[PDB]
């Protein structure tokens, strides 16, 4: 809504395609963007999952 | 960066601004917007009658 | 007007909504449950200009 922006980061069709982030160099920036879909945990959320 | 949207339904319509990212989107409408509306509480007898 | 784009809830002001994703402009008519928009590459005009 107004003066409210997020950021969102959306892979391809399929489930081999599921993104694992990790930010080298900054600690804030690995803070905002990090996620282990191996083990479902992470600082981003998932919206939409993966499916064949 | 040029890129063409299609909907299914005929209700929502969908355009495109350059820049879009390509990608599918599912989308549900809860609510519409409107506009206020006031009305006079009596009725005249014609336009032309002054009010003031 | 309210409607939710991908699992992310968006409220406007009209039925004109132009920044659920940055770049897409929909126009809502009436309400609609599990609607399908889908956005392509299109790279006709880059190849009518280089033509040209």
């Amino acid at each position: 809504k107004e003066n409210e922006f997020q950021l969102v980061l959306t892979a391809n069709s399929g489930t081999d395609n599921t993104m694992k982030i990790t930010v080298e160099g900054d600690t804030k920036l690995n803070d905002l963007l990090a996620y282990d879909s191996t083990t479902n945990t992470g600082n981003m959320q998932e919206l939409v999952k993966a499916e064949n | 960066k040029s890129t063409v949207a299609s909907s299914t339904t005929e209700d929502l319509k969908v355009s495109t601004t350059a820049g879009a990212a390509a990608g599918t989107y599912k989308i549900n409408v809860t609510q519409l917007a409107a506009a206020q509306s006031l009305a006079t509480k009596t009725t005249f007898a014609t336009t032309k009658e002054q009010l003031g | 007007a309210k409607l939710n784009v991908n699992g992310i809830d968006i409220e406007r002001q009209s039925n004109t909504v132009t920044d659920a994703p940055q770049g897409i402009t929909l126009t809502l008519t009436k309400k609609v449950t599990d609607a399908t928009v889908t956005v392509t590459k299109d790279d006709t005009k880059a190849k009518e200009a280089i033509k040209s």
